[PDB]
Order: C-alpha cells, then structure tokens, then sequence
C-alpha cells in the first residue's frame, strides 16, 4: 500500500552471515606407496619392465613434484591440475630406463624400436607418462652394461605384453643352433653409458601410470585434507563429515572415548569433538531476530 | 551340558556413538531380554552374549569362523585376526594345519585385560563387537544390577560368521525395543524393556 | 578439457593459448595446453 497508519509492524528478520570456511578430517592413513617406486637404486632393463599393482590405500601424488624438473610430464586423459576424483578400480606403475631421444617413442600412437619391439603401448590408454634425466646415478666412466634392449625380433609386440625370451635370430635360410656365427644373430644388444656422453644419449628414468575403471569397488580415493580453525566467530564448520553453521566454544563436557557426536533434549547438535586433535566444542547458533518498524501515521 | 539359569537384567550395549545427558531415549534393534534362558555350558542365530566367568583365565582360546578356508587369538601379545580344520586342544601348536590368504590383519592389544561379557552382532556389511569387564563379588550367580557395554571393533567385511568355540554362559539376541536412561555425566545407568509386563509397557508409553 | 573453475551454460570458447600460469610463457612441467587429441579413426566398435 502507498499509505500506513499508526502502529508497530513486524516487517523483516535479521541474521548474521558466516565469514570463513572450516574443513577437517582424521588426517590420513594407509597411504599409497608412490615414493618407493620413484626413488630406488635400480630400475631394471627396458623389455623386462617391472609391473606392480596397488589398491586399498589413500593417494597423495604430492611426492611427484618433489623431484627434478621433469623432462616430460605429458599425461593423457586425467589432468594433473585436478588431481582426479575417482579411485578407478586398479592402478599400475611401470618403470624402466631408456636413452635420451627415445623418450618420444613412449606415446599413445607412434612407431619405432622401443615402442615397437620392447614396450608396446595402446592408444586407448590414457594414464600419465613421466621421464627425467639420471645421468649422475647410473653412468660410470668405464662403460655401463647392466641395461639391455631388444632390437631384432619379428611379430611386433601386442599392447601390454612382455617377452623375456633370449634366443638366436634366424635371419637367413639355414638352421641355427647354439652359436649364431654367419647368417645368424643374437638379440638383446647392450647400451653403454659414460658421463661425458652428449645430451640425447644420457640415461633417462621413465615411469608410466595406467589405471582402469568401470568396476564397483574403490570408488573415490581422495586426500581428505584439513585446514585451520577459529574461535568466537560465526562460521561454517565441517568437522569430520558433519556440517553446520555457528560459533564454536571450548566445552567442559565429559565425552566418552568412543563418541564424537553430541545432542540435547530437543535433538540438536551442541557438542562436537575435533577429528585430528582431542577437544570438545559447544556450538551456538549465530545471532538472529525480528525487526519491527514503529511508524506514526503517514499523514 | 545344558544347564540353565536366569539371565537377569544384563546385556545392554550402546546403540550409537552419541553423547547425551540426563535424558531418556527409546531405541529399536537387537537386544538381550531380561529374564531369558541362558545356557550354562549352533547357527549363530543373530547375536552372541558370551559371558564366561573365567576367574583366572590366563589363556583359553577364541576360535571363531564358519574345509581349510575369522580366527581370533586372545594371547597376551597382539591379537592378530584374519579372514580365513585344526581344533587346537611354550607355544600354541595344534592350530597350524590350515593355511590360506588370511588377510585383513589388524588389532594391537588383547581383548582380555572377574566377569567378562562380550556381545557379537553381524549386519550385511559389518561385524560389530562390544565388550565389558566387571569385578566379581564372590558369588556363583550373575550379580544383581546394571552395567554398560562399550563398543570395541567394527570389522568392515563379514557375511555369515556362524561357528564359535572358546564355565561360560551363552545367550542369543533378537530385535526388541528398549528405553535407556542417561545420567548427568553421560553413561547409561538403567534400562526398561517395553514388552515384558504391562507396567513396563506403560512406562515406555509415558516415557 | 581444461578451462579452470567451471563453464557457464550456453557458453562457447574459441581461445587456445595455454593452461595454467606456467613457468614463463612455457612454449615439461606446467603449460600442459588444452584440446587433448581426439582421434576416433580407429574402429573400437560401437
Ligand atoms: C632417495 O633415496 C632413498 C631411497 O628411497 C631414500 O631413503 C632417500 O631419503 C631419498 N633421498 C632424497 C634426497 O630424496
Ligand atoms: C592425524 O594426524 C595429525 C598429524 O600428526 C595428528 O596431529 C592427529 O592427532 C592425527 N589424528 C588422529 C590420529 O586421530
Ligand atoms: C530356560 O531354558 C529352558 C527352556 O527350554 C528351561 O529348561 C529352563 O527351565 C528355562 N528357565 C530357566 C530359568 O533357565
Ligand atoms: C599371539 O597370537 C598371534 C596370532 O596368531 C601370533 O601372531 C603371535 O605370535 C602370538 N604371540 C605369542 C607370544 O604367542
Ligand atoms: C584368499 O582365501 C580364499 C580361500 O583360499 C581364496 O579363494 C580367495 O582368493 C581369498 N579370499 C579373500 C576373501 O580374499
Ligand atoms: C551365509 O550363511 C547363511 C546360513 O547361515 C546362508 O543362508 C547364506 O546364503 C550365506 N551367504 C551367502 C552369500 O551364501
Ligand atoms: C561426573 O564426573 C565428575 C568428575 O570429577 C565426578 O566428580 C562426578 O561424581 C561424576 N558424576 C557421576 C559419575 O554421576
């Protein structure tokens, strides 16, 4: 209406708003062991690429950045910026050592020698690929010979298969038993490594992560991190998995050592224990009320 | 032996991990009725009320499970249970004849630290245990009074744990409705069954 | 598949330079670039 008369009218309601955001969790436990595969003393050959599977653990991926300025970090599918959301179904990490300019052969779709006879990778794979230089750890000034690769074999490898089968190549048209000799060769040539080698011939350590999905168990594997806390301030709190809005204050309760929730007669939360540390806090709703406008006659 | 006695007003566990003070709460789900038939010594029914006196009980055995395929060892050292034919009885022996994957290994300290009371329940996705110990007052019969039952272990994996084997008392549990009383500090001091006599039903109705 | 935050409804983006701030312009680490290669030419079935 365009006019009002004498009286007090209940017009609106007022309340305070939260300022910060608080999240908490019972830290982490059972961490997936990425570190043990990223820092060892040996890395095996190329065609004998070690295989490992890990599951039923929480994941961090924070150890990835704690290394050298990675030569290549081309990861397909999932993006490093958003550290995934799903726990997939299983994950595998494959590690080996190759020679310099051969790192380009590790790709979804390509061809060559390493990615054709030694370690085949299908295009439908997404995973991630990591490679970094290690010239100062596995290169002695006498000729390294503990790394070998296959260079003479027919029937280009099918995706994700390993063939540790040393034989005598039958290049020719004669039977060959034992010593190769003429018109007959032996695969698995060595590498050689010296500290004065030029760039592109220095050793590189390569780790590829491949994970698969579409199954039921192990849905989400998140870090479930936590932040700081505030006192005497209208804020939104997310202790453990219970959310709320209000002001927290340390409470002189007698919580038994197996419970975290707290209630009252009217079935409302009024006491919560901290996830990480052991402390009980009472919760009070932020101030609110009604507003009345005492107005005399508008005439 | 199939000796029988009176269960009395014992066998009440905490329905959930929630703190209350000076209030009464009505709770559903499985419980142990007052004044029931308890066997003073087996498809596991629904729950187990194992209440062995075992005054000294240095070590006896805690065999649980269901063809060399859930065994629990209650020695003074770590329990170490696993999900996996021997019948045992300086060492233990007589039990290392069936071997399998035997994974899900955890726990650090023995369940045993009198009268010891343990309630075991199994739901479709969890295996819950509850334990309590009380001093004896030098009497054969169960003591008169009420006491709580704290929860100890909730194993995530388990379907149909049936067979068990340790003077002890065995009782079974069924779904019921109870009314529990919380004291000032926040511990259960009294309980009322809502389907025993009309007076208790009236008490439950009136809260 | 990278544009930070989230995309508003009925919005079309025609910009492709780089993702994240990256070390320098970054023409390895960071600067992973958007528009992952989309090859459906291999017949994987339906
Ligand atoms: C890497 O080497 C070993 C093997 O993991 C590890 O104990 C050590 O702390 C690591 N060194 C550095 C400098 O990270
Ligand atoms: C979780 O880990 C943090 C980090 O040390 C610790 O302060 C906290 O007490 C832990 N919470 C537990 C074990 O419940
Ligand atoms: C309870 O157990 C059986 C019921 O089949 C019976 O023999 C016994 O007398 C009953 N009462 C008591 C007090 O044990
Ligand atoms: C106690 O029992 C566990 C369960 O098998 C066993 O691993 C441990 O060695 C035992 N300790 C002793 C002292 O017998
Ligand atoms: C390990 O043990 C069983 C029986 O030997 C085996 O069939 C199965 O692979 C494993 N069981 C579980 C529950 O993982
Ligand atoms: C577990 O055992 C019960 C009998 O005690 C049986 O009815 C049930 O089918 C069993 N569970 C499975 C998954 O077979
Ligand atoms: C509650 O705990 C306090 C702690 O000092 C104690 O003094 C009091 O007697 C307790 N009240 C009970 C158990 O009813």
């Amino acid at each position: 209406s365009f006019t009002v008369e004498k009286g007090i009218y209940q017009t609106s309601n007022f309340r305070v708003q939260p300022t910060e955001s608080i999240v908490r969790f019972p830290n982490i436990t059972n961490l997936c062991p990425f570190h043990e595969v990223f820092n060892a003393t040996t890395f095996a050959s190329v065609y004998a690429w070690n295989r490992k599977r890990i599951s039923n653990c929480v994941a961090d991926y924070s150890v990835i950045y704690n290394f050298a300025p990675f030569f290549a970090f081309k990861c397909y599918g999932v993006s490093p910026t958003k550290l995934n959301d799903l726990c997939f179904t299983n994950v595998y990490a494959d590690s080996f050592v190759i020679r310099g300019n051969e790192v380009s052969q590790i790709a979804p779709g390509q061809t060559g020698n390493i990615a054709d006879y030694n370690y085949k990778l299908p295009d439908d794979f997404t995973g991630c690929v990591i490679a970094w230089n290690s010239n100062k750890l596995d290169s002695k000034p006498s000729g390294n010979y503990n790394y070998l690769y296959r260079l003479l074999r027919k029937s280009k490898l099918k995706p994700f298969e390993r063939d540790i089968s040393t034989e005598i190549y039958q290049a020719g048209n004669k039977p060959c038993n034992g010593v190769a000799g003429p018109n007959c060769y032996s695969p698995l040539q060595s590498y050689g490594f010296r500290p004065t080698y030029g760039v592109g011939h220095q050793p590189y350590r390569v780790v590829v992560l491949s994970f698969e999905l579409l199954h039921a168990p192990a849905t989400v594997c998140g870090p479930k991190k936590s932040t700081n806390l505030v006192k005497n301030k209208c804020v939104n709190f997310n202790f453990n998995g219970l959310t709320g809005t209000g002001v927290l204050t340390e409470s002189n309760k007698k919580f038994l050592p197996f419970q975290q929730f707290g209630r009252d007669i009217a079935d409302t939360t009024d006491a919560v224990r901290d996830p990480q540390t052991l402390e009980i806090l009472d919760i009070t709703p932020c101030s609110f009320g009604g507003v009345s406008v005492i107005t005399p006659g508008t005439n | 032996t199939q000796s029988y006695t009176n269960s009395f007003t014992r066998g009440v566990y905490y329905p959930d991990k929630v703190f209350r003070s000076s209030v009464l709460h009505s709770t559903h789900d499985l419980f142990l009725p007052f004044f029931s038939n308890v066997t003073w010594f087996l498809p596991f029914n629904d729950g187990v009320y194992f209440a062995s006196t075992e005054k000294s009980n240095i070590i006896r055995g805690w065999i649980f499970g269901t063809d060399s395929k859930l065994l629990i060892v209650n020695n003074a050292t770590n329990v170490v249970i696993k999900v996996c034919c021997n019948d045992p009885f300086e060492s233990e022996f007589r039990v290392y004849s069936s071997a399998n994957n035997c994974t899900f290994e955890y726990v650090s300290q023995p369940f045993l630290m009198n009268l010891r009371e343990f309630v075991f329940k199994n739901i479709d996705g969890y295996f819950k245990i509850y334990s309590k110990h009380t001093p004896i007052n030098l009497e054969r019969d169960l003591p008169q009074g009420f006491s709580a039952l704290e929860p100890l272990v909730d194993l995530p994996i388990g379907i149909n744990i049936t067979r068990f084997q340790t003077a002890y008392y065995v009782g079974y549990l069924q779904p019921r409705t109870f009314l529990l009383k919380y004291n000032e500090n926040g511990t259960i001091t009294d309980a009322v069954d809502c389907a025993l006599d009309p007076l208790s039903e009236t008490k439950c109705t009136l809260k």
